[PDB]
């Protein structure tokens, strides 16, 4: 068996993907990924930051699903502080979580399509991505690394007229998905590239710690938004699509349907959005308004403390997970009572998924390896941290 | 202040999320008959053109 | 299948010598085992009908330099069958090898490689135990508390040798530690 | 030499026109900056409209965009690919990570700026720079290329 | 004559047809708008004074917000 | 260190090794370049942020020369050319610029150390025109600056050298390597890094280098045939030495010298058949026993075998 | 199963019918208007919250707003800010050095949030690519220059954004 | 007449000159896979089939029924061979 | 293949030490071609380097410390062979190829 | 014969301009499909983009890697480019507008197509890259595989015409265009041309993101340019062949005086342009097959159907005595 070394140093496949394949002709016998090419020491760096300063690091783990990791870190901190989040912030956080899910699925589906030779859908999808990135920028001033979801709520309230603009997007997005499906779903070349490729049984998915679409493709009804709900997810209607074959073609269909259900959640969040405060009112971790900091001695003192020392977290440890676009994203946070986390372990779904490439790609063709990587939806920021 | 961004009175208009069907396309037999008839008549025309060329 | 049932059921049915500590809390049920019983306890939790702990979520280390066994190895586990999570922990030092659970959960393979890379904890019967994250030829385990943030060496291109080379670090501006305590 | 200089200036202008109007960058997409660069090449900003075509091989490439954090592990692979680009070649550093290490400057595994490995012609700031910011950086690369006098310098050598 | 080699400038000249002149800045750059709805009603652009060697940084601050749809105030109204 | 060095001719072979070693010491390095901004590009990697500064200048212009020297307390000259261009003669590139640089250095007044890098064999009675002009610059810089220091390296060996690379390229194209004097000329080639180390050491001493000329040769003396043997074992190719006596060697090297100053357009540079170097191959060039060697600089040269010839792997 | 339904799929396969719709829908956008922006004559939309090039501001009298509290330096997640300060000749608490490494900065806006006098802000400018690493080491004078150049736009955004923070 | 082949030769000479100009101007400023052998074998067989079809196709007007059926028998033998290829997995690259 | 259990006693540990010495030293000809050390250092000098590292730890009596040292030795060896970072005068951690020590240090700096 | 090189250059130079503008047209059409603009800055409407790209490639330094086959590495793009050029000496654009009125023109075209594979295989082995070599082997195998179906379709047209003269093949379609009774044959021919040109959906050399390195990965400057120009000239030639064999060549759609007014060269150019548009529209519409899938299609679908159509057409023509 000869060994084919494949590292695409370009975002055709992830930029830092490196694969050592043992082949029998054009058939793969063993796929060994070499990682750490994007290992940046995030978990070590977080220990030297206050809880507020560590928040931007979570935007840069799964850099296609920014606000989702913001949400997981805030929930873990809120869990350790026993902090009550107001209802309006909960709806905003869920709304932008679902916007993030569409942003992620649009990139994952069309970069995968582009890798198997379908070049048009990427251009059609990235235009829709631009409309959604505009909503990121209008609430936070940043296209991608918003740092908008924070412990106790969100950084700022929605600008006037944003909800109407979001509603306008929802009125046409179903047609955009319909166009994406017509280019791919019924086409015989697309089916021939995806059907019966990378079959994962339910037992295999559980054994290898698979989650998200990687687990639901195998017929397992498991979604953390329903299994362990958080924020206002228990007050929203959405269906959980599951596969019947466990192949790359099933997981493609599931991501399309998840985008349709994400549209459903956004519409409900837009109509159910209540008025009220968007920060928690416990004056221990919430920054005061600019007007009170400049008028009240107590507010100025609180502002001085929050931006120099930050808030303390009582000594404890817990694991918090959310349903990120790529699967279960978890944070194991250890606090020692101080203003900096003692240990922050990040559980990345792509770490487990890419580890499953060896058994998933066994006895397939060389050209199927990229398809299987695309169906796993790998981003090496979270794999390597 | 007291004005926050949110839904209008009554909420926004309903939006569709389900896939929309589309019945565009001819029939197995229609396109078969077209091809068969074109073949027969066209090969007769080929014979006629070959006679004139000769 | 709430956290009250698991705590009460486990106390009755588990072998007594397997668990040294049991904590019930809203931060997660947590069993502290001895190193020699970690493998058997996890096999029990996975196979037993009333637990069915089929998914190993992740394995992580924690450094406690003030302890004679500085390292704590934390196993986070999930039961999709009963919709419950369980935490199992054990302690280790810089020279005590501990059992690998790859035979129980295949996903443990890379996570155990990361624990070794980041902390220096070795795993008996691990099929392929080598560093997974750090650069090749790396010295030290960076997640240890005593390991400096910026490490010991840095890389740059050296034109006379026509290659990228490693040298001891030299910072233009050192990392400033702000003591807000 | 009242007529040679006029001819030489036209030759250099023709060479600069060809090189600015046909820039074929090889994308080094290491992290989040790669996605903003993906958007720059998408319909809204259409880098193709400027003559920019992305290449998969350094052999067909004129420019290298380092978009993302460069680790010590990845550094030798970056240098090798740069050495396979045929002259004339340029490097654009995109984002704080590639510029000087950014958020991960004090880390044990991150190269503190890609200019420690390859020479850099343009630095594009931001974390990430917006897609329009990258487009501005490319237009600055065209400005530097338009200062070249390769025929004249070779004529006087 | 600049239209022949510079196709970027030609696109602006074609799209300038029928537009309304909004104002001129201190550098001579001319600001135009259409008041339509083609790219979601965004129809603001600038015709730089220098037909060659134009640069995005040549737009002054008072017109920068108008040009990027950050504000609806023109450069003239901000200066007042 | 607080040394601010203006290194002329640093965009050539020795320059890159000298700038790297000057950067290691902490010195600030100013790099005058006369053509494209691409020539000093590889030097920007050396040294920390802002320590190496390329600066455009003009050899035939004194206002530009004093512009790049105006902030320096150390000046090092590496400017020289082994062949002739229709614009720069041997005296123009190897003597006129060197003497011009010293006079501006004299006009400056703030130059603690001045080093002029010449060549081993630079003498008045030399068959080669380039070495004759070097010796003139030797005397001119000494007359203009008697406190200046001179180095006389032998043929330098390195990745970008013009002896082993032209031969290997010639062999892989024609299959045989010519010998110009029957492979009998003696000389002692030196590692390029050692030459750079010597210049740094002279800058780093307590002042004992000033006014003295150093002959820097390799540890061992070869003949041209023997050196040509080293590369053959390195490029793993079959040795096919074809002899060539001097008359015909000056025959095929005659055209470029003949037509350089007549045609109005540039010509390719000579590799093996450079009439001027062929003349210098007639007599053995060696470090004199009475001069100052690498010893008295407290440095030992590297042997050629091994690392100094590692760049020949690319030719296999 | 049935000779008609067998005939149905046989003709659909042979005549590549499902690839006809793929061609049809690829052609519809061909005659439609394009979404490409004519940069640099036309620009993409931005909000008053946009986090771009940093700037130091002054009061309308010309006095610096910054009072060297060092809150921005303490909160900066990238340690991109370096400050030195002492009492001025008139007794004022002012900085003698204010440096922002634009290559360490992650453009988070935390410094703007921490500042109690609205001295440091992230302006709307995003077109400041440079040819050298050195020019991205901003000093105090450069930041005050940026504030002078962008003051009219910054003040307008601050007025619009004052109702939210 | 072979007279129409001379312009082709001059065309080849000119095309070679253009190619050399284009390619010369820039110089101024251990695994055996049996399936490739097998695809070569099949290509060789069917290439000879196309060869024997050209005289037949231009000559159908004079050979009439006899030549048609002789070609049919030729094809029958070669198609028996092709069916043998199909059934033995020579046409499958999986 | 897999990581073995900790050695029970010093006989087991020292037996593991010799297998590592054999395996590490048998790979010197591979290392010589990888770093092109033919004209740089003799194979025996690198053999004596490995032996010297083993001897410098001959005082260790805990078998668990010996097991960890061998495991780190195998990893150091594997990175040298599989992923070589060729410097000139070093491989990995090892250099290849009339006054006391106070004045030399004193002339250098104030930090000893 | 003194005027022959003038005609030869009047063929070759406009062909090179047409190739340079076919690349621009493909970029413009793919862009318009994708709601973008494509080249529009370098010249009015991007019309100077091909000139800039060619001039850029001319000025780019040639690498010529340290291989042991330097002559073959450089000769490989020259071989494929000369082959792409020489096919146009026998192509007629109108009655009497053809350089060489070969009586064996059909077989000459088949010979050129068979020769095309050598540039690709020599590039792979001479490039000293395992990845380039395995890609070149796959591309060569695909090309020879679809040559069989191309040849069998050519035989079908030959049976209808009874002469290898391309002008006679056109003039045989005066009564009716062969694309009407042989429409499935025309579809098979267009797909076989796509696969023979290494074009989408059959563009293995463009499948770099598929871990499939092309045969020309080690080529830079004008060797790469020659490979590209050869492939696009072949695309134009395949469009011309589809026009000549099935769409009546220079003939008008209907034999009426109103159609007969405009020159036959315009008719021929219009039809060639329609097929060149299809090459791009298909590239923009579909994903690509794996190598094994397209090889299966070549040997298991297109060969049997081509052989069946040869048999059916010949049998029907000899049965009713409708032979030429
Ligand atoms: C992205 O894909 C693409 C390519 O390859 C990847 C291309 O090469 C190209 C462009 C390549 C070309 C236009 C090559 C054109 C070359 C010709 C038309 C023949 C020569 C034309 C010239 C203007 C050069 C003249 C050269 C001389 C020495 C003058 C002699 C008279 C494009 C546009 C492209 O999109
Ligand atoms: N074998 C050898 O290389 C030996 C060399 N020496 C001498 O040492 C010195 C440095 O050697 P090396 O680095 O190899 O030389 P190179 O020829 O490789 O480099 C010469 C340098 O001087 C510059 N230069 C040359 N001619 C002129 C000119 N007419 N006007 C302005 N600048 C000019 C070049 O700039 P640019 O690149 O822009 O042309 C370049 O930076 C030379 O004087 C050389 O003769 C000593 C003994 C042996
Ligand atoms: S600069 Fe910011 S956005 Fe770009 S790669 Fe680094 S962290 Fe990600
Ligand atoms: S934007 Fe963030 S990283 Fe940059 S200076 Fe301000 S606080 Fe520091
Ligand atoms: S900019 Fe603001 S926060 Fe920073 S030191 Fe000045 S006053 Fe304090």
């Amino acid at each position: 068996n000869f060994t084919l070394n494949f590292g695409p140093q370009h975002p055709a496949a992830h930029g830092v993907l490196r694969l050592v394949l043992e082949m029998n002709g054009e058939v793969v016998e063993r796929a060994e990924p070499h990682i750490g090419l994007l290992h940046r020491g995030t978990e070590k760096l977080i220990e030297y930051k206050t809880y507020l300063q560590a928040l931007p690091y979570f935007d840069r783990l799964d850099y296609v699903s920014m606000m989702a990791q913001e949400h997981a870190y805030s929930l873990a901190v809120e869990k350790l502080l026993n902090c009550e989040v107001p209802l309006r912030a909960q709806y905003i956080r869920v709304l932008f979580c679902e916007i993030t899910r569409i942003l992620n699925h649009l990139l994952a589906l069309t970069t995968h399509a582009m890798d198997v030779g379908a070049l048009t859908p990427f251009l059609w999808a990235f235009e829709e991505r631009e409309k959604l990135l505009e909503f990121y920028e209008r609430v936070s001033g940043a296209r991608m690394h918003a740092s908008f979801i924070r412990p106790g709520g969100v950084a700022q309230d929605l600008p006037l007229g944003l909800c109407r603009d979001i509603d306008s997007f929802t009125q046409q997005f179903a047609s955009r998905i319909d166009e994406l499906e017509e280019m791919l779903t019924g086409n015989r070349i697309w089916k021939q590239r995806l059907v019966d490729i990378g079959t994962v049984t339910a037992q295999q998915a559980k054994d290898w710690g698979f989650s998200g679409v990687m687990l639901r493709g195998s017929g397992v009804c498991w979604d953390l938004r329903r299994a362990a709900p958080y924020d206002v997810y228990d007050q929203l209607d959405f269906d959980v699509p599951v596969g019947t074959r466990g192949d790359c073609y099933d997981r493609y269909c599931i991501r399309i349907e998840e985008m349709r259900q994400s549209l459903r959640i956004i519409v409900q969040c837009l109509n159910q959005m209540p008025s009220g405060m968007i920060k928690a009112d416990d004056r221990k971790l919430c920054p005061p308004s600019r007007c009170r900091m400049k008028l009240s001695m107590e507010s100025l003192i609180h502002h001085f403390e929050l931006y120099t020392e930050g808030f303390s977290v009582p000594a404890s440890s817990t694991y918090t997970a959310v349903e990120a676009p790529k699967g279960e994203f978890g944070v194991f946070l250890v606090s020692n009572g101080s203003n900096r986390p003692y240990r922050c372990k990040i559980r990345a779904p792509g770490f487990a998924h890419l580890q499953g490439l060896d058994f998933m790609s066994k006895h397939h063709m060389l050209a199927d390896v990229v398809t299987i990587i695309g169906t796993q939806d790998i981003v090496f920021g979270e794999v390597d941290r | 202040p007291l004005l926050q961004d949110g839904p209008p009175p009554g909420g926004f208009a309903p939006v569709r999320y389900a896939r929309r069907i589309s019945n565009t396309g001819p029939s197995a037999m229609a396109m078969f008959l077209a091809v068969s008839g074109a073949f027969a008549w066209g090969m007769y025309q080929v014979g006629q053109g070959n006679k004139i060329r000769r | 299948m709430d956290n009250q049932f698991i705590f009460k059921y486990s106390w009755e049915t588990l072998p007594k010598k397997w668990v040294k500590k049991m904590e019930r809390s809203e931060h997660g049920n947590r069993f502290d085992t001895n190193t020699d019983y970690l493998f058997q306890l996890l096999c029990f939790l996975k196979l037993h009908t009333y637990t069915r702990v089929q998914v190993l979520i992740d394995i992580c280390g924690v450094d406690y330099p003030s302890r004679k066994r500085r390292f704590e190895v934390v196993y986070n586990l999930l039961s999709t069958r009963y919709n419950s999570r369980i935490r199992v922990q054990t302690s280790a030092d810089e020279v005590t090898r501990i059992s690998s659970v790859v035979s129980l959960f295949p996903s443990a393979g890379w996570w155990e490689r990361e624990v070794w890379d980041m902390f220096g904890v070795s795993f008996i019967n691990h099929p392929d135990l080598r560093r997974i994250l750090t650069d090749y030829g790396f010295e030290g385990h960076p997640l240890r508390k005593d390991f400096p943030l910026s490490g010991y060496v840095q890389v740059r291109y050296d034109d006379p040798e026509k290659r990228v080379v490693s040298e001891p670090i030299e910072m233009t501006q050192e990392f400033r530690y702000f003591d807000f305590a | 030499s009242k007529a040679a200089e006029f001819v030489i200036s036209k030759v250099d202008d023709l060479m600069n026109w060809a090189r600015t109007g046909s820039i074929w960058p090889m994308t080094f997409g290491l992290a989040c900056c790669a996605v903003e660069m993906m958007h720059t090449g998408a319909a809204r900003y259409d880098l193709d409209r400027f003559g920019i075509i992305f290449r998969p091989s350094p052999r067909q490439s004129d420019c290298m965009i380092v978009a993302g954090t460069l680790t010590n592990k990845m550094a030798p692979a970056l240098r090798k690919v740069y050495d396979q680009m045929p002259e004339p070649r340029w490097v654009i550093s995109m984002g704080s990570c590639a510029n000087g290490g950014g958020y991960y400057h004090y880390s044990y595994s991150v190269v503190r700026g890609c200019d420690r490995i390859v020479p850099v012609d343009i630095y594009v700031p931001g974390c990430p720079p917006t897609a329009e910011a990258l487009l501005y950086g490319l237009l600055q690369l065209q400005k530097k290329i338009n200062r070249r006098k390769d025929f004249l310098h070779w004529w006087n050598k | 004559m600049r239209c022949l080699p510079d196709g970027n400038l030609l696109q602006t000249k074609i799209h300038n047809i029928g537009a309304t002149l909004v104002g001129v800045d201190k550098f001579g750059n001319k600001y135009y708008q259409k008041l339509g709805d083609t790219q979601y009603g965004r129809h603001r652009w600038v015709e730089y004074a220098s037909k060659d060697r134009y640069n995005a940084s040549q737009v002054p601050a008072e017109w920068h917000g108008w040009l990027h749809f950050i504000t609806d105030h023109t450069g003239d109204e901000l200066l007042s | 260190s607080g040394i601010v060095a203006t290194v002329f001719g640093a965009t050539g072979f020795l320059g890159r090794y000298l700038v790297q070693q000057l950067a290691k010491m902490g010195s600030q390095v100013l790099v005058p370049f006369r053509g494209s901004e691409d020539s000093p590009r590889h030097l920007k990697l050396m040294g920390d942020l802002g320590q190496v500064v390329p600066m455009k200048f003009d050899p035939r212009d004194e206002d530009s020369i004093k512009a790049v020297m105006a902030k320096a307390n150390v000046v090092i000259n590496l400017i020289g050319r082994e062949y002739e261009t229709r614009n720069f003669s041997f005296e123009d590139a190897n003597h006129h610029i060197a003497e011009k640089l010293a006079l501006v250095a004299k006009e400056h007044g703030g130059i603690m150390r001045y080093i002029q890098v010449s060549c081993l064999g630079a003498s008045v009675s030399s068959p080669s025109r380039m070495l004759r002009a070097k010796a003139a610059a030797e005397e001119a810089v000494l007359n203009a600056l008697p406190e200046a220091t001179i180095m006389r390296p032998a043929t330098m060996i390195g990745t970008e050298d013009r002896i082993l690379n032209p031969w290997s390229m010639f062999v892989k194209k024609y299959g045989f390597l010519p010998l110009i004097g029957g492979g009998t000329t003696k000389f002692q080639p030196v590692y390029v890094v050692d030459v750079a180390a010597a210049i740094v050491a002279a800058l780093k001493d307590d002042g004992s280098s000033m006014g003295k000329t150093y002959e820097l040769g390799g540890p061992d003396v070869f003949t041209t045939h023997e050196l040509a043997e080293i590369m053959y074992d390195m490029i793993r190719e079959w040795p096919r030495y074809v002899k060539l006596p001097f008359p015909i060697a000056k025959a095929m090297a005659a055209p470029r010298d003949f037509m350089v100053n007549k045609v109005p357009f540039p010509l390719p540079s000579p590799q093996i058949f450079n009439l001027d170097q062929i003349n210098a191959l007639t007599t053995d060039t060696l470090v004199s026993d009475n001069a100052l060697k690498f010893q008295d600089l407290d440095l030992v040269p590297h042997k050629l075998k091994g690392y100094p010839v590692e760049f020949l792997i690319q030719y296999r | 199963k049935d000779w008609n339904t067998v005939f149905e799929r046989s003709i659909n396969t042979l005549f590549l019918t499902e690839m006809v719709r793929g061609l049809s829908l690829t052609l519809k956008y061909f005659f439609d208007p394009k979404v490409t922006i004519n940069y640099p004559f036309e620009k993409g939309p931005l909000s008053p919250r946009f986090r771009g090039e940093h700037a130091l501001r002054r009061y309308p009298t010309g006095e610096e707003r910054c009072i060297a509290c060092k809150l921005c330096e303490a909160v900066c997640p990238a340690q991109a800010i370096t400050i030195e300060a002492e009492e001025r000749e008139d007794g004022s608490r002012r900085t003698t050095r204010y440096d922002i490494d634009m290559t360490k900065c992650i453009y988070c806006g935390f410094c703007q949030e921490a500042c109690p006098v609205d001295a440091i802000v992230e302006g709307p400018n995003f077109e400041f690519a440079t040819e050298t690493h050195e020019e991205l080491l901003y000093d105090k004078e450069k930041l005050l220059e940026n504030g002078d150049r962008w003051e009219t736009e910054i003040a307008e955004n601050l007025r619009s954004e004052s109702l939210y923070r | 007449m072979m007279l129409e082949f001379a312009p082709i030769f001059i065309y080849l000479v000119i095309s070679l000159l253009v190619s050399l100009i284009l390619l010369g101007v820039p110089f101024l400023f251990s695994r055996f896979d049996i399936r490739f052998y097998l695809v070569s074998i099949l290509f060789l067989i069917f290439d000879l089939e196309v060869t024997f079809f050209f005289p037949w196709a231009v000559s159908l007007n004079k050979i009439d029924l006899f030549g048609f059926w002789s070609m049919m028998a030729f094809l029958f033998i070669l198609t028996i061979g092709f069916l043998y290829e199909w059934k033995r997995g020579a046409l499958d690259w999986e | 293949i897999g990581v073995p259990p900790n050695s029970a006693n010093l006989t087991e540990a020292r037996r593991r030490v010799f297998d590592f010495f054999r395996a590490a030293c048998r790979s010197i000809p591979t290392i010589m071609d990888i770093y092109n050390l033919q004209d740089v250092v003799a194979p025996s000098q690198l053999r004596y380097a490995i032996s010297a590292q083993i001897r410098n730890n001959a005082h260790i009596t805990d078998p668990k410390v010996i097991d960890l040292l061998i495991f780190k030795g195998m990893e150091e060896l594997t990175d040298i062979v599989d992923h070589a970072k060729q410097r000139h005068h070093i491989i990995g951690q090892y250099v290849v190829g009339g006054k006391t020590d106070f004045l030399k240090n004193f002339y250098t700096s104030n930090y000893f | 014969y003194i005027a022959v090189p003038a005609e030869i250059l009047g063929i070759i130079l406009p062909l090179l301009l047409g190739v340079a503008f076919l690349v621009l047209a493909e970029r413009k059409v793919m862009a318009f499909v994708q709601r973008r603009k494509g080249p529009d800055v370098v010249g009015s409407f991007g019309l100077l983009q091909p000139l800039a790209d060619g001039l850029k490639l001319i000025l780019k330094e040639p690498i010529s890697p340290s291989s042991a086959n330097f002559f073959l590495f450089r000769m490989a793009p020259v071989a494929t480019f000369m082959l792409s050029l020489v096919a146009w000496a026998v192509v007629p654009f109108d009655y009497g507008m053809v350089l060489s009125d070969l009586n064996i023109g059909l077989l000459y075209l088949f010979a050129i197509s068979s020769l095309g594979v050598y540039g690709i295989i020599i590039a792979g082995r001479s490039s000293n890259s395992k990845y380039a070599f395995l890609g070149a082997l796959r591309s060569a195998a695909q090309m020879v595989s679809y040559e069989v179906s191309i040849g069998l379709i050519l035989i079908t047209v030959l049976i209808c015409v009874g002469s290898c003269n391309l002008s006679e093949i056109v003039m045989a379609q005066k009564q009716i265009w062969f694309g009407i009774p042989l429409f499935p044959v025309l579809v098979m021919f267009f797909i076989s041309c796509l696969a023979e040109t290494n074009r989408a959906p059959f563009d293995l050399p463009e499948a770099e993101a598929e871990l499939v390195a092309g045969y020309n990965v080690e080529y830079s400057s004008m060797g790469f340019a020659l490979f590209f120009l050869g492939e696009y000239a072949n695309m134009i030639l395949m469009s011309g062949l589809c026009t000549l064999f099935f769409l009546g060549g220079w003939l008008p759609i209907l034999d009426l005086p109103i159609f007969k007014k405009i020159p036959g060269s315009i008719w021929f150019s219009i039809k060639v342009l329609f097929f060149l548009f299809l090459y791009i529209w298909v590239r923009a519409a579909f994903p690509r097959y794996r190598y094994d899938q397209l090889m299966g299609l070549g040997w298991k679908v297109f060969l049997p159907l081509s052989l069946a159509w040869v048999v059916s057409v010949s049998g029907l023509l000899v049965t009713f005595q409708w032979l030429p």
